[PDB]
């Protein structure tokens, strides 16, 4: 054997206090002292992540290998290396993969210099993925072994997983784990005399391992190297103990960094006012950054602000301390927390908002012109447009009605209703109307947040990490006077569009989508959209605008006005975190979707029900070929619209972006050409992958609800809507942010405890929750505030009087499907979920866990309602 | 200024003990749930594609990822108690090394007494501790698990203190002397008795079993003791007294006259909570006179 195998007998011969003091025998170490503390307390800067960023800076520092263009990572870990690097000035993009899970190391977020260029991969294999082009190639994979054979089958692997991705002018940095023994040489020599390099040893690595790195910039011999990197260490141990050497950490700053490559060109004759009217407002803090992130938005200027926002969220105390044995659940306590922090905000623009889209072909151009035409001519038989006034608004803004986002202008007033009464915020609303009225704008501006942004919350909040974008309210009023009968009129009813289901409450749509299901064809396809709001193009805008032509006079002036000022030319300000401070900057875009809540639900609803039409009308074969339409097509696909296209409309349900569809044939799944070329990409699937329908309408998934049914004990039946009882109790237990007061929380408390006993009275583990937060909270207090489910225009459960009542009114009386009428008098009637399908949907009784949810019942929570204080109650249990 | 030390440092040593008592109360109540959550989706026997399938198994790997960060959690804090622990008993150590000092050359042991059993409370509720969490882990063991060792070398680690502890905390308090003349201290006479006292720092005594010591004395003047050279102290003595043993009536007989001594030899038999250790200590050189 080698003398490097004697060294490895000699160390496995030792004791353990020679072995401690082995360690630190001459090595270099760095002092931690200060940033692991850092990190602790919440630092995002100026700090490293590990140990390694140390050792790669030995490595660049002498030009032994010098990164550019795109970095490939492999098994980046926390990614200290991938931090680095993104900081130096010839990267333009870093890539790192990493293999997650039990007791590896996982990524950690920073915000050092550079950060808008790293993206880390975590819970990949690198073994089984194809290679893709790279310029440089990290590898820092290595587990240490007692025995050699294991180890040099490990670098084997190794070597034979890297030695496809190298080309011939690829920079590379590979660490090699055992190389004393032949088994490596023999392969080492091939691959030295192929690509070339050497083996180089890192002074700051521990003197308990026999590591070697391979690098690109080098030349010598390997198995002298060897030998002489043996021979020290066995000099090594014969000499006093002497002091590590100490240096200093590395400090990276903090800021962004811009790649420089724009593909967006502005329209200044439209929003220069406005962007000259912003600039002359803030004149003393004006400047010019040159390392804006922005790649698909323009770019004008930036001032100074105060920063705003805060991370996590608070906590409504209230529900706490009743619902005990839900603080150990994951979800509850992560999906509790936020971040909207301008880091966050960053973090949210950079990973969704910024994207790029590309256009469609003239086939389905003239495809959803025509579909567009007849759809809007086909609405509007029943219906005539008309135009709004101030009344409405004033009776809307005063009863706190669902108005949509929007800041009530705090500079000079207060809030919205205080405003209104007065006379100079009507000046200033007539002065825009008259400028707008000659097409012009000048103070229709947005505003920017985000939200969402942990690990597990995404996955039980609706569709997590959006973007809301708020504005003036002078723009409100002028986009409500504009088009506010669509919404007033209810244009997209189920009575008068055979698809819609607006007006319609919660407990309804189980009937719908029974009645569609009693149809004759295939099965049910239930397939959804990922980032529906930024798949939106300009063509589609354009198509949308087509409904001015059923208009006249200063009306359609008006509309006209309002579709091409605002809804294809918008100003958004947006925040920032820099080194000098916090700071606002001003961007600009055309395509995508922002607008009203309601406006946006209409228009999303319409431009939904079109594309399903289209895609229903490619499943029947009409027409072969997407990439051009020609004659002997239009007049057949005419003639399918007239002659049976309103009966196809009638078996689909469509809310927003959800879609429930039967086709007559099962030749729907495999048509994705004219779905894929508009650009509505479906979710977690593959492209070209057919998608899966259901044979039962007891699992279809809609609006994030799945629908049962029950039967009473006379033999009436109901269906009702469920979910996961983990996120309505990890919703229940945040403040919206309207409380700081015990009155605030209580009574939201008791406001969304009632919808419990309204709607998901049939599980038992959530019936019994709301009657403690009833016997709990003092009564005679009117429990208004808003709670959720802004689509769903019903709010019902706002009332006062018992909720046996209402519970009859809605469930018996005012429903269509229920032919008899006789009321029930007890709670005792109402029967339950079953009991294993409760336990299925994510109760806790029936095993292990009753034996924790047996403290949280009336065992022992009469103690806890009284824990409340002097608060007074009334019991109802 | 010593002893200061040594409340701060105990107290601080019970307040961060409690907090780990309430961390793994924390985390077998979370471990139980998972297994629960995971037993009946096991029961369930629903093998398909559906999201909702998609939906419980990202969150089920969730649930293992808080289980490592809770089990790792625990290891450390367990790690860093035995670090600081360590500390107080090397700087005991010589409190008691410069005591008998004072014996060779007020001699209270209140405060010295009181310290051990403390500390040797916390090294048994620290094994007890490590003990039932190793037994919990036990259940639901897998691949990549750093307790199945680290578990293992802290057991190591707590035997192989508490027995270097017990080895010293043996001394002799009184040496064998004579009631009738106590002007001449460490001297023997033929056929007489001698009272002697000795007393085991540590105050810890199960109460069911009794504590046997026995004792041994050394052509040089052998001597036999004549009398009985075993007794029992009952377990209510304990806590009554404390772990006091008194020979009042040991004799010696014979089976230049000052050229050599002669030793006598301890022995005690220490049995608690399933640890047992041999103990043998010596007392100061004694001359028989005839
Ligand atoms: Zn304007
Ligand atoms: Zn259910």
């Amino acid at each position: 054997e080698t003398l490097g195998e004697k060294w490895k007998n000699r160390l496995n011969a030792l004791g353990k206090s020679e072995f401690q003091i082995y360690k630190k025998s001459g090595i270099q170490e760095v002092d931690r002292t200060l940033a692991k503390e850092g990190i602790k307390r919440g630092e995002t800067d100026h700090h490293a992540v590990s140990r390694g960023s140390a050792k790669l800076r030995w490595f660049v520092e002498r030009n032994l290998v010098t990164p550019e263009g795109k970095v490939v990572d492999l098994g980046c870990g926390r990614g200290g290396w991938s931090y680095y690097c993104g900081g130096l000035k010839n990267v333009k993009e870093v890539k790192g993969l990493t293999k997650g899970g039990p007791g590896h190391e996982e990524p950690i977020p920073m915000s050092t210099y550079g950060w808008n260029l790293v993206r880390l991969q975590s819970g990949v294999d690198v073994f089984f993925t194809p290679p893709e082009k790279c310029d440089t190639l990290l590898c820092d994979i290595g587990e240490s072994s007692p025995n050699p054979t294991v180890e040099a089958g490990r670098t084997l692997r190794v070597l034979n997983l890297v030695e496809n991705w190298l080309n011939n002018n690829t920079q590379f940095c590979i660490k090699v784990l055992n190389p004393y023994m032949p088994s490596v040489i023999e392969k080492m020599e091939a691959l030295q005399r192929k690509y070339g390099g050497a083996l180089v040893r890192n002074p700051l690595s521990r003197n308990s391992t026999h590591e070697m790195y391979w690098v690109s910039n080098a030349s010598g011999n390997i198995v002298s190297s060897v030998n002489m990197i043996s021979r020290m260490l066995i000099n090594r141990f014969t000499m006093r103990h002497k002091k590590a050497t100490y240096e200093p950490d590395v400090d990276l700053g903090s800021g962004t960094r811009n790649i420089g490559i724009e593909s967006e060109t502005p329209n200044l004759d439209i929003i220069g006012k406005r962007i000259e009217k912003i600039k002359q407002e803030h004149e003393t803090s004006w400047h010019y950054d040159q390392d804006h992130p922005y790649k698909t938005w323009a770019y004008h200027g930036s001032y100074e602000t105060k920063q705003t926002g805060s991370a996590s969220s608070m906590v409504n105390g209230v529900v706490r301390l009743l619902t005990k044995p839900w603080d150990i659940i994951p979800m509850v306590t992560q999906m509790a927390m936020t971040d909207t922090t301008p880091f966050g905000q960053q973090r949210v623009f950079k990973e969704k908002v910024d994207t790029r889209t590309q256009e469609p072909k003239e086939g389905t151009k003239k495809l959803m012109k025509i579909t567009a035409e007849w759809l809007w001519k086909e609405l509007g038989k029943k219906k005539t447009p008309r135009m709004c006034t101030r009344e409405e608004f004033t009776r809307k803004v005063r009863s706190n009605a669902a108005l949509g986002a929007i800041f009530t202008d705090e500079n000079k007033w207060k809030s919205a209703r205080e405003a209104v009464e007065d006379s100079g915020f009507w000046e200033l609303v007539d002065k825009e109307r008259n400028l707008h009225l000659e097409g012009k704008c000048e103070t229709c501006v947005y505003n920017m947040m985000g939200k969402r942004e942990k690990k597990l919350g995404e996955f039980g909040k609706a569709k997590g990490s959006r973007a809301i974008w708020y504005m003036w309210l002078g723009a409100r009023f002028l986009e409500f006077e504009a088009l506010g009968f669509l919404n007033e009129d209810h244009w997209f009813s189920r009575e008068n569009s055979l698809s819609g289901v607006e007006g319609e409450g919660l407990h309804k749509l189980g009937y719908i989508l029974r009645d569609v299901s009693k149809k004759e064809g295939g099965a049910m396809y239930a397939d959804d959209t990922a980032g529906w709001d930024t798949r939106i193009t300009l063509e589609d805008l354009k198509n949308e605008e087509m409904v001015t032509n059923h208009m006249e006079g200063e009306h359609k002036k008006l509309a006209e006005a309002i579709f091409k000022l605002t809804y294809q030319n918008k100003v958004v300000r947006v925040q920032r975190p820099t080194p000098r401070g916090t700071v606002m900057d001003i961007i600009s875009r055309r395509d995508q979707r922002g607008s009203g809540q309601v406006v946006t639900y209409g228009l999303n609803t319409f431009t939904n029900m079109e594309a399903q039409l289209i895609r229903q009308m490619e499943g029947e074969g009409v027409f072969k070929s997407i990439q051009h339409l020609t004659v002997t097509e239009e007049i057949a696909v005419k003639n399918w619209l007239v002659r049976v296209g309103r009966e196809r409309l009638s078996r689909m349900a469509i809310s927003g972006d959800d879609c429930v569809v039967k086709p007559l044939d099962d030749r729907f799944a495999s048509a994705l050409t004219a779905l894929n070329d508009m650009g509505k990409v479906r979710k977690d699937i593959q492209q070209w992958e057919p998608s899966r329908g259901w044979n039962d309408w007891t699992q279809v998934p809609f609006c994030s609800h799945h629908f049962h049914e029950l039967i009473m004990k006379d033999g009436r039946v109901l269906v009702v809507p469920c979910r996961n009882q983990d996120e309505l109790i990890g919703r229940a237990r945040i403040s919206q942010g309207a409380g700081w007061s015990l009155r605030e929380t209580a009574c939201l408390g008791k406001s969304y405890a009632q919808m419990w006993s309204l709607m998901y009275f049939h599980r038992r583990d959530l019936r019994l929750a709301a009657n403690a937060i009833c016997s709990a909270v003092p009564s005679h207090w009117v429990p208004t505030s808003r709670t959720t489910w802004s689509i769903h225009a019903t709010h019902e459960w706002m009332t006062t009087e018992d909720m046996l009542t209402v519970w009859n009114r809605v469930w018996i009386q005012e429903n269509p499907w229920m032919e008899d009428k006789t009321p029930v008098e007890s709670w005792e009637e109402i029967p339950y979920l079953g009991k294993r399908e409760d336990q299925w949907c994510g109760s806790l009784i029936g095993l292990t866990s009753r034996a924790t949810w047996a403290k949280n019942i009336q065992t022992a929570i009469n103690q806890v309602r009284s824990l409340i204080g002097n608060e007074e109650y009334t019991d109802y249990m | 200024s010593q002893q200061h030390e040594i409340e701060s440092r105990i107290l601080d040593l019970r307040a961060m003990m409690e907090k780990l008592v309430k961390s793994i109360s924390q985390l077998k109540d979370q471990q139980d749930v998972f297994c629960f959550r995971y037993k009946i989706q096991a029961k369930g026997k629903t093998p398909s594609l559906d999201p909702h399938q998609t939906k419980e198994q990202k969150i089920l790997q969730e649930t293992l990822n808080e289980l490592d960060k809770r089990r790792k959690e625990v290891l450390d804090a367990s790690k860093a108690l035995l670090g600081r622990l360590t500390t107080l008993i090397e700087l005991l150590l010589p409190k008691l090394e410069e005591w008998k000092a004072q014996q060779q050359k007020d001699h209270g042991l209140e405060q010295l007494e009181t310290w051990f059993t403390a500390g040797a409370k916390l090294l048994f509720h620290l094994r007890q501790l490590l003990k039932e969490l190793k037994g919990l882990s036990c259940l639901v063991s897998y691949q990549d698990d750093p307790l199945t060792k680290g578990v293992d070398l802290r057991n190591a680690q707590v035997t192989e203190l508490l027995q270097r502890l017990l080895h010293r905390a043996f001394v002799v308090e009184t040496q064998p002397c004579m009631p009738q003349t106590p002007h001449r201290p460490l001297i023997l006479k033929t056929g007489s008795k001698f009272t002697v006292r000795t007393r085991l720092l540590v105050r810890l005594q199960e109460g069911n079993e009794s504590l046997t010591v026995e004792v041994s004395i050394d052509g040089f003047r052998k001597f036999n003791i004549l009398t009985s050279n075993q007794k029992t102290l009952t377990p209510e003595k304990g806590q009554s007294q404390g772990l006091i043993w008194d020979f009042g009536y040991l004799t010696l007989v014979e089976q230049g006259v000052t050229e050599e001594l002669h030793i006598i030899s301890f022995t005690v038999k220490y049995t608690y909570q399933g640890l047992k250790q041999e103990l043998k200590t010596d007392t100061l050189p004694v001359v028989i006179i005839s």
